[PDB]
């Protein structure tokens, strides 16, 4: 009975931290092996009176108590564990008080209402009266959780305790109390929130510190989601209006970030009458981070309105703000704006997308910054779905040559991936005239991903344009660059063999495809033999039995005892897969 | 033992109106195709035989007595072999940092490791060096002058057996052969006792740390009983220099033979038949 | 105060110790560790660092009054020991710099007595090796400072040095092979060099070093 | 599902379940490591007065659980020697000696084993076998640890542990002479292994005083016919027969015992004897 | 670097 | 046995490339096979041309994936990493696990060197120990990875002409035969040849000097020229300092700094680079940006 306490006290004092962790992570084993009333009687006062100097053990014991409250004997006997769990609140670390408050959240969740009405209310009212701020943070959390199981008089007592604690001067308990206001009204009725919660909410939003106003405005968006359409205009709406244009930029940054749930909560008439002019005030100010957030939110603000008025407000107010935001001297604002600009295209009608968004599209194409270019070129697929390929192709005619040679390979990657649609729409004659050279230079780039994308692009072209065109215009250049001393150029030619052989045909597979593969399997570079083994492995099934048995089998038995072990293994598994022997 | 025309004919494809792929050449290109040396061992062994025959004629004494029933060994002069030893030390290591004939402590081997690696390279490249040591061996005051060479080669072997991770010593042929040949030559030169000098026949079947401990035992013995030019008595009836291991006071190395016997007592499983060679005289 | 380092840049200062490093690199490390140990003292906010090498003028003053700390570091780390052992001219050049600014400021009031409150504290440290003193004509046995009177007013004081400056000498005698015997003397010996009588006259002491531990004791002292 | 030492310290039936658990988590010899490391805590008082650990009930129940764990492995010294260090094994065998009703400081000269209780006789035989094997394996060379600098505290407590190892090995020698007397009195069956280690001792002091080699030979010849009486009954007998073959091959070269066809005829033997 | 992130 | 381990290790590669951590027994087997494959490797491993040499990674796994998207996939292009891929990064265990699994899968295609961060003390103090506790749970996988770092080769040689190592030169090293004679089978000391091998760095000096790091030395153009002349080398490749442009040709076209961790410690904003020696020793630089997140 006392020997567990003795080994606990001689084990908690050492050098390392792993041993106490292994002890208290298995303290539930000690409790279940020893008994129930024993650990109610002596072990709980033992863990109260001891004070440790390390923080992670407090986390582990808190979560162990949270998992242990079931092993205590059920919800009826958990009154023994409440003085220790409230004794854990007098700590100085954030993670351990978070673990403590979530443990007490679980305790409040699992437990039958009558002895919450009897016992937890004095405990939360007494730790609410604690002088330390951590006790008040735990108090406002516990008052946020203890609503639905108490009676009306006990309710009104905890409401007036909440007004007693929420009015104090020190800021961190006001932050915690504002967060618990945001979590608090999610369960209340309409009359109590419309009578006393919202005027003191306005009072707490009327103070000076920025962060209490931050937590106040997301508490405002929660209560706007909660309150019906009939009452929010008269009381909390001027509060959020006067909080919209405050002196600090943090509050307008947050109400920009929270603007979408605000406009979803209030309803379209309030958005048109009040939120739109404040939003023109939002993107047209001097701070630039709020401007980037304003672009990030003008995307999902324009997608979420009513149609018959969204068209008018975008043709009347939004587009001049877009034109002003494009010419902004800050760069990150332009990058974010170009990230979220062509999402307006499926929203907006066709000819208006042309006559407004395409000049700014071509403007954002030629910007010297890379992030704006990579964002707009990634969004070119989304604008490509709603705008027909013909006028988009004619728009990208003088802009396709500068974007195939720019520094960043993301833009080149997306241009290569998008190019088959452009070539298929735009015809074969133009590609044979002055557009094949771009793909030819793409096949010999430095970046591997660019070359692999160009090889898949070759697959798309041989699929979309036909057989004899690829015979006349693609294969001889592939062989001429197969005759290149550099090794990775030979790698790209092997990739061309593989990927163009996916469609290809049957006649060219033995008279201009196979012999070049055969004749260069004796290159001293082991990677050449490695990938010619891979190419033979893949190209096996498309070939017929005569060529597969005439010269493929002797070259594969030639390459299966060479010095490098990797090419030997892939030659062996190529012979295994192709069933050559 | 030990341009532009062909450049411009093959610059198609990657050039044009676009820049070339590379940024430059690191050096002059590939470092040759590397040369493969080829010899035949019969000519090597018989030119070595001719040279050692010439040396053993030159380093012999006058003689010319024709006394007795022959069957005997003519003396090799201890002064000619001293000259051969001096010029061999000159050829291999011209340095004078450790030119003292008394061996320094073991930790001092960690200082001049560059010199030890250089003597190791010299013994590895040319086998004739080892052969010359045997010529220095059969004139017992001579190999004492090569104490620097033996010390450097021993320290290189110590380094190799410290860095060796193989379970068996036959995975490195040359270092095993060099260790056994070295201790055999120092056993020829009356530097080690016959009890301790007969250890190399177990070296082929030990662990690298085990042969390392044996060579440290050798190093400690040469600490305790140095390879001085003196301590050889010129016994005159048949005039030769003899080192008798009775009167130095150590005799057979007590701790050294103890460590060597512990080495045998570990690997009883394989060093069973050869345990009879290390019996006390 | 004013900390001046006279680093010997003769070719004899290019010998290699048992540490696998040259003597000049050991001198640079001595300067660096002197910097660290002086910066440990919470009284060294104002300390002007100067460097003079064994090179003929005007390439003699590496760092002076109008330079800063970064240029002192850059010129310290970029020293090449490719000269002769000309100690007298370098010592005269260092004293000429220091006494030159001294007589510029009027720190020493001639005729009005000697005021030891007017003070410009200065310690100069000559790091050398103790080789033979060499000129372009031959070896010089005994150290003589030149007497050319370049600074106006040098005749009003008999000695080229002054009473506000002190000379110390770090003579590096690191052997090529490490000594088997370990030095256990608490005190640092004096050297039998040609710079020792001069630093005894000027009111300093010549530290003689034979080991890196000895260098640490010398530099702490 | 790992375990800890005080899990078994609080309840004995947990250790009983662990001893019966077919595919365990950390094996019982590392459990011996953990319990005997916990029992090795110095008894520092309130004034930091370091003394021997106290004889409370917790220590005694820890030792009896440890000896029950050791009994689960049938007191087989092979894996128990290979997996546990020297001073910890000294403490374990001292505990096994004192639990067998032996007062400390007793001279080990006679203890007639027929008159002894069977458990006491087997315990003193086991302790003496540990002594003789420990000194023999201390004569063995060891792979030197690679010189990577550890932390200072672990290096210091290793230094203290190997220092106590040196202490226990010297006192091991000066009782080991009398222990050799106890072994040679202990011949008067599965004790052949016992005799085996006796002959191994005669190789440790064989380099000097070569006459003990002759003593050594009959001991190993003894083992051979007892191996002939064993067959495949290697329950407590764990003799490596490669070692026996190598040792007897070493033992043949001190004397000619005739029977050249029966003895070795490899040319190394006749060139050596000639 | 226009990212205060406060 | 070879086929099942090969396909399991390929599935390990595929699971690593999508940024998923492995299990403790899988790391056990990977580390054991890594020990077996790294025992038979010299201190100066000759890597034949062609090879794409990459520099410090320092536990930036998505940047490593981008690096594989630039220089080529690991099956097809040879790689040589000059260590220091374990600390100062959020995803550290995935990076080292990917390198070791690629080494034991492709033994002639991936060459891995040793950095100074790949030691017990430095991993304990600069983050790998903490990452070990937060992901896998106990400190035992750190023990296998420290032993694995212990067996790693120090330097590498490309066509007998390019010397690749992590740090810099040494006052105690004069020939490459002394590199091959060192006992590599030990944790990196505070003083000695190998600590200088993994800790030294070039600077525009005239000789040796105490590095401002607590260990190692610093060397100038004269020392590098002497080392290149006396050993038949022409280039010394290394990866030890942060570089904006990703490559530096210091000591007059003799010492090459190649840093391959863009945006080091996620706050420096450097554009990393790697070197791609072709089959003609006929090089090019691949210079890249950090990955999108
Ligand atoms: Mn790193
Ligand atoms: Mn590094």
């Amino acid at each position: 009975s006392l020997y567990p306490i003795a080994v606990l006290i001689d084990e908690l004092r050492n050098e390392d931290v792993q041993l106490r962790l292994n002890s208290i992570k298995k303290l539930s084993t000690i409790a279940l092996a020893l008994g129930v009333e024993r650990t109610r009687s002596e072990l709980l006062p033992f863990l109260t009176d001891t004070i440790y100097d390390e923080d992670e053990v407090l986390l582990a014991l808190a979560e162990q108590l949270g998992t242990f409250t079931t092993l205590v004997g059920g919800p009826e006997y958990v009154h023994c564990l409440l003085p220790p769990l409230e004794s854990l609140a007098t700590v100085e670390e954030t993670v351990v008080r978070d673990k403590a408050v979530e443990s007490l959240r679980a305790i409040s969740h699992e437990h039958s209402p009558s002895d919450l009405e009897a016992h937890f209310v004095p405990l939360v009212k007494r730790l609410a009266g604690g002088d330390w701020f951590t006790s008040r943070t735990s108090a406002c959390g516990l008052f946020s959780v203890c609503y639905p199981r108490v009676s009306s008089a006990v309710k009104a007592e905890l409401r007036q305790y909440f007004r007693n604690l929420c009015s104090d001067d020190t800021p961190m308990v006001r932050r915690a109390a504002a967060s618990k206001l945001g979590e608090f009204a999610k369960v209340l009725e309409l009359d109590n929130v419309k009578s006393e919660i919202i005027p003191m909410f306005s009072n707490l939003a009327s103070d000076e510190q920025d962060s209490v106003r931050l937590l106040a405005v997301e508490a405002c968006v929660n209560i706007a989601q909660l309150l019906p359409q009939e009452d929010l205009e008269a009381l909390v709406m001027p509060t959020l209006r006067q909080a919209a244009e405050d002196k600090s930029w943090r509050v307008r940054y947050m109400v920009a970030d929270k603007f979408t749930e605000l406009q979803k909560a209030v309803g379209p008439e309030i958005t048109k009458t009040d939120l739109v002019p404040a939003f023109q005030n939002l993107m047209k100010d001097c701070e630039a981070e709020v401007r980037a957030a304003a672009s990030h939110k003008v995307k999902e603000f324009c997608e979420n309105l009513s149609a018959d008025c969204r068209e008018n407000v975008i043709m009347s107010q939004i587009l001049p703000c877009i034109k002003e935001l494009v010419s902004d001297a800050n760069q990150h604002v332009k990058s974010a704006l170009a990230s979220v600009i062509m999402g307006l295209s499926p929203i907006l009608g066709k000819d208006n997308t042309i006559e407004h968004l395409l000049p700014l599209f071509l403007a954002q194409l030629k910007d010297e910054c890379p992030e704006v270019r990579l964002n707009i070129i990634s969004n070119l697929d989304c604008v490509n779905e709603v705008i027909g390929i013909r006028q988009l192709s004619q728009s990208l005619l003088p802009a396709i040559v500068e974007l195939a040679e720019d520094a960043k390979w993301r833009v080149r990657l997306a241009i290569i991936e998008y190019m088959p649609l452009l070539a298929g729409q735009l015809g074969v004659e133009f590609f044979d005239e002055k557009l094949n050279s771009l793909c030819m230079a793409w096949l010999v780039d430095h970046v591997y991903a660019i070359r692999e994308a160009a090889t898949s692009n070759l697959k798309k072209l041989v699929e979309k344009f036909g057989k004899e065109w690829a015979h006349a215009t693609i294969i001889p250049k592939v062989l001429a660059m197969s005759g290149d001393p550099n090794y990775l150029h030979r790698m790209t030619t092997l990739f061309c063999i593989n990927v163009l052989s996916e469609v290809c045909g049957q006649d060219i597979t033995t008279k201009h495809m196979l012999p070049t593969v055969l004749r260069m399997a004796g290159d001293p570079v082991a990677n050449v033999r490695f990938n010619v083994a891979k190419s033979l492995q893949k190209i096996g099934p498309i070939l017929d039995n005569s060529t597969l048995q005439s010269e493929v089998k002797p070259i594969l038995e030639k390459l299966t005892q060479d010095q490098d072990v990797d090419v030997k293994y892939f030659a062996q598994e190529a012979l295994t897969v192709l069933s050559l022997a | 033992g030990q341009t532009n025309r062909r450049h411009t004919a093959a610059v198609p494809g990657p050039g044009g109106i676009w820049s070339v792929f590379h940024a430059g050449v690191i050096g002059r290109g590939l470092k040759p195709p590397k040369f493969v040396q080829s010899r035949n061992q019969q000519e090597v062994i018989y030119n070595t035989q001719s040279l050692l025959s010439l040396l053993v004629h030159c380093c012999s004494a006058p003689g010319g007595t024709e006394c007795g029933e022959c069957w005997g060994a003519p003396i090799l002069s201890p002064e000619a072999a001293k000259a051969v030893a001096v010029t061999l030390v000159e050829s291999v290591c011209p340095d004078a940092a450790g030119a003292e004939l008394a061996w320094p402590p073991e930790e001092h081997a960690r200082a001049t490791v560059e010199r030890d690696l250089r003597i190791g390279r010299r013994f590895r490249e040319q086998p004739l060096l080892f052969e010359l040591l045997k010529l220095v061996a059969a004139a017992p005051p001579a190999l004492c002058y090569c104490s620097v060479l033996l010390r450097g080669l021993l320290a290189a072997l110590l380094g190799h057996w410290e860095a060796s991770r193989h379970p068996d010593t036959t995975h490195s042929p040359w270092h095993l052969e060099a260790s056994c040949t070295l201790v055999a030559v120092m056993a020829e030169g009356s530097l080690l006792p016959p009890a301790l000098g007969n250890m190399h026949e177990v070296f082929s079947q030990l662990a690298p740390f085990e042969v390392r401990l044996l060579l440290l035992s050798v190093w400690g013995f040469l600490r305790e009983h140095g390879p001085l030019p003196q301590k050889f008595i010129f016994q005159s009836e048949r005039g030769r220099f003899i080192r008798d291991f009775s009167r130095e006071g150590g005799g057979e190395g007590g701790p050294h033979l103890a460590v060597l016997h512990s080495v045998l007592h570990r690997n009883i499983d394989r060093l069973g038949l050869f345990s009879g060679r290390f019996q006390a005289p | 105060p004013i900390l001046l380092f006279l680093i010997d840049t003769s070719a004899s200062m290019n010998q290699r110790s048992h540490l696998g490093t040259t003597y000049l690199d050991t001198a640079k490390g001595a300067v660096e560790t002197f910097m660290k140990l002086r910066a440990r003292d919470p009284a060294s906010r104002g300390d002007r660092y100067m460097l003079v090498t064994f090179e003929e003028p005007p390439y003699a003053i590496k760092a002076g009054w109008k330079e800063n700390h970064a240029t002192f570091m850059n010129e310290l780390k970029n020293l090449q020991a490719e000269g002769l052992t000309t100690l007298g001219q370098s010592l005269r050049t260092a004293f000429d710099l220091l006494n030159l600014n001294r007589l510029v400021t009027g720190i020493d009031n001639y005729g009005q007595g000697r005021n030891p409150f007017f003070l410009e504290p200065a310690i100069i440290i000559t790091i050398t090796d103790g080789s033979k003193l060499t000129t372009t004509s031959g070896v010089q046995d005994e150290l003589h400072l030149p007497l050319n009177s370049p600074l106006p007013g040098s005749e009003l004081t008999k000695e080229p040095f002054r009473w506000d400056q002190r000379l110390f000498a770090l003579v590096l005698r690191l052997p090529g092979t490490m000594s088997v015997e370990s030095e256990q003397l608490t005190g640092v010996p004096l050297d039998d060099s040609a710079i020792t009588p001069m630093c005894e006259v000027t009111g300093g002491r010549s530290y003689s070093v034979c080991s890196p531990r000895m260098l640490n004791q010398c530099l702490e002292s | 599902p790992q375990t800890c030492w005080f899990e078994f310290l609080l309840e004995e039936s947990l250790l009983e379940k662990h001893l019966r658990k077919p595919c365990p988590d950390p094996a019982p010899v590392q459990l011996i490591v953990q319990f005997l490391e916990q029992a090795s805590k110095p008894s520092v008082n309130e004034q930091n007065q370091v003394q021997p650990p106290p004889d409370n009930k917790r220590n005694r129940i820890l030792k009896l659980l440890a000896l029950k764990v050791a009994a689960h492995l049938k007191w087989d010294l092979d894996i128990l020697e290979k997996s546990l260090s020297v001073p910890v094994l000294n403490m374990l065998l001292n505990e096994l000696l004192c639990i067998s009703k032996v007062p400390p400081g007793t001279k080990h000269v006679d203890m007639d084993l027929a008159t002894l209780p069977p458990t006491t006789a087997m315990a003193v035989l086991l302790y003496n076998r540990w002594a003789i094997r420990t000194i023999v394996q201390s004569s063995f060379p060891v792979k030197q640890a690679k010189p990577g600098p550890p932390q200072l505290s672990v290096m210091n407590q290793m230094q203290q542990e190997k220092e106590l190892t040196e202490n226990i090995l010297k006192v091991l020698k000066e009782q080991a002479a009398d222990s050799i007397l106890v072994l040679e009195a202990a011949l008067k069956e599965m004790q052949c292994q016992v005799c085996y280690d006796l002959g191994a001792a005669y190789f440790q002091q064989g380099s000097t005083n070569s006459a003990v080699y002759e003593n050594a030979r009959e001991k190993f010849f003894r083992t051979k016919e007892l191996i002939a009486e064993i067959g495949s009954l290697s329950l407590h007998c764990t003799i490596d027969e490669k070692r026996l073959a190598g040792y007897c091959q070493a033992c043949d070269v001190l004397v000619p015992s005739s029977d050249s066809t029966s003895q070795q005829l490899t040319p190394y033997s006749q060139v050596h004897i000639c | 670097y226009l990212k205060q992130v406060p | 046995d070879e086929k099942v381990f090969t396909k399991e290790l390929d599935q390990w590669i595929e699971q690593l490339n999508e940024c998923k951590q492995l299990s403790e027994s899988q790391v056990k087997s990977l580390c054991e096979k890594a020990k077996e494959i790294l025992t038979k490797e010299s201190n100066v491993q000759e890597v034949r041309c062609p090879v794409t040499v990459c520099g410090d990674v320092h536990g930036q796994f998505h940047d490593l994936m981008e690096l594989f998207r630039i220089g080529g996939k690991s099956p097809d292009t040879n790689y040589l990493f000059m260590g220091d891929y374990v600390d100062r990064g959020y995803y550290s265990v995935e990076t080292v696990t990917l390198l070791v699994a690629l080494k034991v899968r492709y033994r002639e295609r991936i060459t891995i060197l040793r950095g100074n961060h790949e030691s017990r003390q430095i991993t304990q103090v600069y983050g790998f120990y903490d990452e070990c506790l937060r992901k896998y749970g106990n400190a035992n996988v750190w023990k296998y990875f420290t032993d694995l770092f212990d067996y790693l080769p120090l330097t590498a040689l490309v066509d007998g002409q390019i010397f690749c190592l992590h740090g810099g030169l040494s006052p105690s090293i004069d020939t490459l035969d002394h590199i091959r004679a060192l006992d590599r089978l030990q944790e990196v000391p505070h003083e000695g040849p190998m600590c200088d091998l993994l800790w030294s760095d070039p600077d525009d000096r005239g000789g040796w000097g105490i590095s401002p790091r607590g260990a190692g030395y610093t060397f100038g153009q004269d020392i590098s020229e002497t080392f290149n002349h006396a050993n038949g080398l022409t280039l010394v490749s290394r990866a030890h300092q942060l570089v904006m442009e990703g490559y530096n040709w210091c000591h007059d076209r003799n010492v090459v700094t190649i840093f391959s961790a863009p945006n080091y410690c996620y706050r420096c904003g450097n554009q990393a680079a790697i070197m791609e020696l072709d089959d003609t020793l006929k090089y090019s630089f691949l210079q890249f940006d950090p990955a999108p997140r």
